Formats: C-alpha cells, structure tokens, sequence
C-alpha cells in the first residue's frame, strides 16, 4: 500500500520560495534514495534533484544548481525539497519518487503536485450545473454536468456524490481561454429512467483558493 | 581520542588485457573494514571487520553498486586523462582517490578530505574549507573550472560535514568492542654490541592500537637524534603494529640514553633504560 | 548538463516488433550499466519497465527487453499491444546527476476510425442570473486525433467567444476535447438558436439549443 | 609516472619461539606504481601458499602491502622476502632477523 | 558508507 503524497505545492511569485513535503507509507523508506522528477505541461520528464540511502545523495539537475535543497527525515518517512528563487521555468508538476536501490531508476511514484511561478492573481472558479436535455430521453442516455468556471491555477478536482458515481463520469481537460483563466466540466452520462429517480450532486476542488463546493444538478 | 573514516580507490589501465583493475578499501581510523576488487571472483564490496558483517542485505547491495560506480567513474577518468595529456593508449596509467573524514574524541566533525591523483603525483584536491579546489597543474585546471561550474564542492561538503560522520558514528557505535579499545604497547629494550667501540640499542613497542605512537631517544635527559634509526609503524597482521628506535652509543655509556614511547593506551608515558 | 534523444515518435501494428533508441555518450549511457526505461499513459505517473540497462522489475510484461551498445540504449516492445500506446522514457546514471531521455510516443497503428459523440449544453439558469453566458460543447471518443469546431448562430457564423481545447488522448486511446462559447444574456437571446458543428475526418456533426 | 622505491621489513607477528607456529610476515611500502613482485623464502626456496592483504595507499600516494604466511621457526632456517619493482635494478631480497 | 555521486574529472 506504497503511497507517496506530495504536499505544499500551489502558486508562487517569480523570486519566490516553496518547500514540498512528500510524506511516505508501506515501503521501508529509509532503504530508498528518494527524489524529484518534474514535469511542465505538454512536456517530458525533468529529474530535479536525488538523496541516497544511507551514505550518497544529495545531487541535483544542472537547471537548479544551488537554488533547491533537498532533505529527508526518516523518523518521520518525508521527504523535503527547498525551492528558492523560483523563475517561470519551474512551472510544472513536481512529482515525488523513490529508488530501491542506488541507480536503479524510480520505481515508486506519487501522484504529482502542482507549482504556478506567475505574478498573476490566485482566482476562484464558480461552479454552474449543466442541466439534462428531455429528448436525450428516450431508452438510451442522458447528459449531466458541472461547468467550473474561470479559474487560476491548474488544478481543480472533480468528483460526484462524494466519488461513489464512478461510471460513466468524463471530466474534461480544461481550457486556457484568453483571460488566462481555465475553465473546465465534468460530465456523466446516465440512463434517462434515472434522471427522475439519482441524486446528481458534483463536488469542486480547488485548493489554491479554498473553493470546495458541492453544485446539485436538477432537471430544469 | 579522535577518529577518521576514509575510502582508497585505484584503479590501473592494463591496455591489451581486459579493463583496468580496480581495488577499493574503507577504514576506520587503522581498520579496514571493507574491499571490493575488481578482480576477485565475487564482483562484490566484502566485509572485513566482524561489525560491518551486521549491516542487512541492502547495504552489501547498495554499496556494491556505489563502488561499481566509482570503478565505472574511473574507467571514464583514465581515458580523459590520457587526453588532456596527449599520452598514447599504449601506457598503463594509475588513477588514485581518496575521502572521508575526521572527528574529535566527542566525535563531532573536525576535517574533510578529498583528493585524487594522476600517475603518482597529484592532480585535484579539495582545500580544507571544503569550498574551493588545489588543481595540481595546467590540465587539472580544466577539471577545477568544470568542478567549479559544476557545483561539485557543495555536494561533496554536505557529504563529508554530515553523511560521512554518521556513519563513522555508527560504525564506532557498532564496533565498540574493537574500535575503541587501545592497545597499550608492550615495550622492551635490546642491546647489540656492534663492535669493541660501539653497541646498539634498540627500543622496541610491540602489539599496539590504534597504530600513531612515538619514540624517542633521551641521553641525559635531551632530545637526541643523532645516530638514531626509527622504523615505520607496521602491521603485526592481527589488528595491532609494532615500531622500533635504535641509538648507536659509545661502549660503556649505555646508561646515559633512555628511550620514551608515547601512545594513547598508556595513562603516563613510559621512560625505557637499559636493563644490564 | 544534458539530453539523452530519443526518436520523437515510433509505432507499429499489432503483434509487431518496435524499438525506441536513446543515445547518449560515452559519459552517461556509454559509461555505466545504469539505464532505465520508464512507461506514461496520459495523466497518469510514470512507471519504472526496465533498470540497470536489461533487467524487469518482477511486475511488468516479457515483450519489454532493454539492451545498449556502445552509446545506444534500446528497448524492444515485441506482440505490440493497444494498452502499449503511451509515452517512453529512457534515463541514465551520469556519474554526478541523473538525466532522462526526451521521450518517444508509441502508437498502435490502424485502429478503427471512431466518431465524435457531441454533447452540448446551453448557459445554466444561473450563470444567466449572473450577468454572463457560456454554451459548453464537449466532443469525446473520436480518432484519430483531429476536429475542427465551427460554431454558428442563427445561421452565420461566430468567430468571437470561442475557445476550443487541444485534443487529449483519453485514457481509453480515443480523444475528447471541448468548445466553450462566451455570450452575455442579451446575445444568447437575441438568437433563435445556436449551433456547436464538430467536423472530423471530412464528416461534419453539429448539435443546437435555442433559449 | 612518479615512481618511489619501495621500503622493506620482514618480521615474525609474533616473538618468535623457536619451535612454534606463527606467522611470518613482509611488509612492503612506500612504492609507485603498483605492480609488484613479492615472495617469501624459506632457505632461498619460494613458500608459495602466501597470502596478501588489500592494496592501500598514504598520503604521498605510495602503497602498501603486508605479504604473510603461517609458519614455524627452527634453528637453522633462512627466510627472507623477495622484492622485485620497477625501480629496482636486480630483485631485493631481505633475511629475515629473530635478534632484532 | 560510500558516496553514491562521483563527478567525473
């Protein structure tokens, strides 16, 4: 039940710092060199910096050379990642991963968390329902959803019911309109016999503004 | 009294046999306890002091790996020296390194070490202040501005300040029942007659640890170091060492001259005089 | 610092053989038995395929082999599979830092040409009762991978309020993207309907709400 | 190519009791390059289950083995290490002295 | 316990 899970990450200013936690569970951790591996949208993977063991660790990526320090404190199983002066180029997903050995490569993974370096301003999204169509309504199908609207940073979540409704949910990849402000939906396409008989509530995420929300969606 | 913790590297181009041969040992203060040859049939770092033969699985694997690196690193090096200093691939080559650390009898650090040279003689070493870098000659100098560059000090002080001495702690920890005693020399006095005019004596410090120890030659009660042998420290071969002082003297004068031996296991230093 | 380079993009059909190259120098790849490939499916964290130049991790399938010679690393994917299609990363040990290779994209080849299932959605009541006004086209389960979105109102066309995604591969290696269309209350009425018209591969698909 | 001579001791680990076994040891240090010759000798004949401790180095850089072997002194035998290097000109041989 | 980075000269 190995689960690394990154913290401490949202929106900082260009010159800014951050410091990312990555508390660490079912695997010995003090038996694995621990690192960073980032990585900005439509692009590959980074490699930011390593810690050993044991004896070896620290190193780090030519492009953050004396700017990141990484840490580790076993007696807690985190690991940290000091990140100072933090220019544009550092805008990415940082991800948090463990080697079983030296040179092995990383072969446990987090999920990624994310660093806006921006000057521009932390903005909350509002939440509307998209409400089902009446023709939809046959056998067949329906459409419900959430429109997340104009929001900054990446990233917002979605879940429905408190994630039980699993099947049939698309959130969709975001859209970065203009403004630069994204905008996104989650939608679940649902048979029409049980638009009159489920309850449709969609659950909005998003951390950098402390914008939870919960958006019924009712038949118009 | 203080301790260290160090690593020995060589590694020696055989151009027309294989690869070069590697050998790395580790110490703590004068224990080895740790090897890996590369010629060897186990391809593996061993154990060599009964304490590090505790360490788990992961260990043994981890530092195999490492040290195959270093190998791996300096099979690299031997080729990008011969280059800076146009030597043909004709020549066997030598490679040195050598790092660790020191700490005081509170074990708290006291001084870094990292240096590494080329065909005997140095090539790049990191000062004292673990910040800057000694380049040996000219070409050496390439590797100090990429090093420099490179940010290299600052990874090898984080080690050698922290990393390093944990795990010296530990092993002393570890090792407590061999690594921390001192072995008091036994100590005694021969004597030569190396002709009617003249006779040697020769004042000898057996089966001692750890193996720094002094001896000096007195005559009168003054320091004296005319006509006077002293030996290197050498390894009696089960963990202790030996030394010896000789003196020629006038025959008939032998009282004169007393010998004194000074070591860490000896509460008051001990004053040798021949013993007719 | 720098690099390793692999090929941009490699694919095959299915049962084939695919070989993705990551070349380095004699330094990183050319210098150590320390290579690495890693697998990533869209929006999903890398996973660790091969180590230590040939080795698998006890976990991962046996037509992935890794090899090297010289400053070449390799990794063969033999009876290519759908669920293969993804991102590949190679990786080496450089001596003082670690470096990954520039990815390659797998795909799989003749898949069936699937079409755009197209919802759209009208403003919600209560964006409406907040001064402002968005349609929410989402186009999903199509390939290959392209669509233009026209939009049309009353029957001309609108090129002001439109903002369309990029297609993302879906997990499912279809694609989905989405159109959003930005009026005020005043416009959206001021029409008798509008339409989100979706075109992939020569066919054209539309849908339209009216106020 | 620094090269050094190499220094020579050759000793019993033990005092030696005339009769019974100990070790005999050579030890060799001080020497650049590495490569090296080395032989214990019981009455100038080659003992040849010998063996070495890991190659080292002090600070100048030169090295250091301990050449060693188990034995058993008796009144009338010879013993002695065998060098031979670079920067030798003939093989050194060194007896070995109880009385020391 | 050895370092696991060794830069090349």
């Amino acid at each position: 039940e190995v689960q690394l899970l990154e913290s401490g990450g949202g929106l900082v200013q260009p010159g800014g710092s951050l410091r990312l936690s990555c508390a660490a569970s079912g695997f010995t951790f003090s038996a694995y060199g621990m690192g960073w591996v980032r990585q900005a949208p439509g692009k590959g993977l980074e490699w930011v910096s390593s810690i050993g063991s044991s004896g070896g660790g620290t190193a780090y990526a030519d492009s953050v050379k004396g700017r990141f320090t990484i840490s580790r404190d076993n007696s807690k199983n985190t690991l940290y990642l000091q990140m100072n002066s933090l220019r544009a180029e550092d805008t990415a997903v940082y991800y948090c991963a463990g080697e079983l050995l030296p040179y092995y490569g990383m072969d446990v993974w987090g999920q990624g968390t994310t660093v806006t370096v921006s000057s521009a301003s932390t903005k909350g999204p509002s939440v509307f329902p998209l409400a089902p169509s009446s023709k939809s309504t046959s056998g067949g199908t329906a459409a419900l959803g959430c429109l997340v609207k104009d929001y900054f940073p990446e990233p917002v979540t979605v879940s429905w019911n408190s994630g039980a409704l699993t099947s049939g949910v698309h959130t969709f990849p975001a859209v970065l309109q203009s403004s630069g402000l994204y905008s996104l939906s989650s939608v679940v396409t649902v048979p029409s016999s049980s638009l009159g008989t489920q309850t449709y509530i969609c659950n909005v995420n998003h951390k950098p503004s402390n914008t939870k929300v919960d958006k019924k969606v009712e038949p118009k | 009294g203080s301790h260290s913790m160090r690593y020995f590297f060589t590694s020696v181009s055989r151009p027309g046999r294989g690869e070069p041969r590697f050998i790395a040992v580790g110490y703590v203060d004068d224990t080895q306890f740790v090897r890996f040859d590369s010629d060897a049939a186990s391809q593996r770092m061993e154990p060599r002091a009964p304490w590090i033969e505790q360490e788990g699985p992961e260990y043994w694997d981890g530092e195999t790996r490492k040290v195959k690196a270093h190998s791996q690193t300096h099979r690299v090096d031997l080729g990008t020296l011969r280059g800076y200093y146009n030597q043909s691939e004709a020549g066997s080559h030598t490679v040195q390194r050598m790092y660790g650390c020191d700490v005081g009898s509170d074990w708290r650090f006291l001084r870094g070490y990292h240096q590494y040279a080329y065909d005997g003689k140095d090539y790049i070493a990191l000062k004292e202040d673990l910040r800057s870098w000694t380049a040996a000659d000219m070409a050496a100098q390439t590797t100090k501005h990429k090093w420099e560059a490179a940010h290299v000090a600052e990874q090898l002080r984080a080690y050698l300040e922290g990393t390093c001495v944990e795990w010296l702690r530990r092993y002393l920890e570890n090792g407590k029942e061999t690594l921390q005693r001192t072995d008091a020399p036994k100590t005694h006095m021969t004597h030569h007659a190396v002709s009617d005019h003249e006779a040697t004596l020769r004042c000898w410090a057996l089966s001692f640890y750890p193996a720094e120890i002094t001896l000096t030659w007195q005559r009168d009660g003054e320091d004296q170091t005319q006509d006077t042998e002293l030996v290197e420290t050498r390894p009696a071969g089960d963990g202790t060492f030996q030394k010896w002082a000789a003196v020629v003297v006038p025959s008939g004068q032998e009282q004169r001259y007393t010998c004194h031996v000074q070591h860490e296991g000896l509460p008051k230093p001990l004053t040798l005089r021949w013993e007719p | 610092q720098s690099e390793l380079t692999q090929p941009r993009s490699v694919s095959g059909s299915p049962g084939q053989s695919v070989t993705i190259s990551c070349t380095g120098t004699s330094r990183d790849v050319g210098g150590y038995n320390y290579v690495s490939w890693y697998q990533q499916h869209p929006g999903k964290a890398p996973k660790l395929i091969i180590h230590d130049v040939i080795i698998r991790p006890s976990g991962v399938p046996d037509r992935f082999s890794g090899s090297k010679s010289g400053n070449t690393a390799s990794l063969t994917i033999s009876g290519l599979q759908a669920e293969d299609e993804a991102h590949y990363y190679c990786w080496s040990f450089a001596g003082s830092y670690y470096v990954f290779g520039t990815g390659t994209d797998v795909t799989v080849l003749g898949q069936p040409k699937a079409n755009p299932t197209v919802t759209l959605f009208p403003p919600s009541s209560e964006e409406l009762q907040a001064n402002k006004a968005t349609l929410v086209c989402l186009i999903s389960d199509f390939y290959p991978g392209a669509v233009t979105v026209a939009w049309k109102a009353d029957g001309s066309p609108v090129k002001a309020g439109v903002e369309t995604t990029k297609p993302s591969k879906q997990s499912n290696n279809k694609y989905a993207a989405s159109s959003y269309l930005s009026l005020t209350p005043e416009q959206w009425k001021s029409h008798r309907s509008y339409s989100c018209q979706v075109t992939h591969e020569g066919n054209t698909v539309e849908k339209t709400v009216a106020p | 190519m620094i090269q050094r001579t190499p220094k020579i001791q050759v000793y019993s680990r033990h005092p030696a009791e005339n009769g019974k076994s100990n070790f005999l040891n050579c030890y060799v240090s001080g020497f650049h390059p590495s490569d090296i010759e080395v032989d214990l000798l019981k009455n100038g004949e080659r003992i040849e289950k010998v063996e070495h401790s890991d190659l080292s180095f002090s600070k100048d850089w030169s090295f250091y083995l301990l050449y060693y072997t188990e034995f058993t002194p008796t009144e009338k035998d010879e013993y002695a290490c065998r060098v031979n290097h670079v920067t030798l000109s003939q093989p050194k041989i060194v007896k070995w002295d109880r009385d020391m | 316990s050895l370092l696991m980075w060794i830069t090349q000269v």
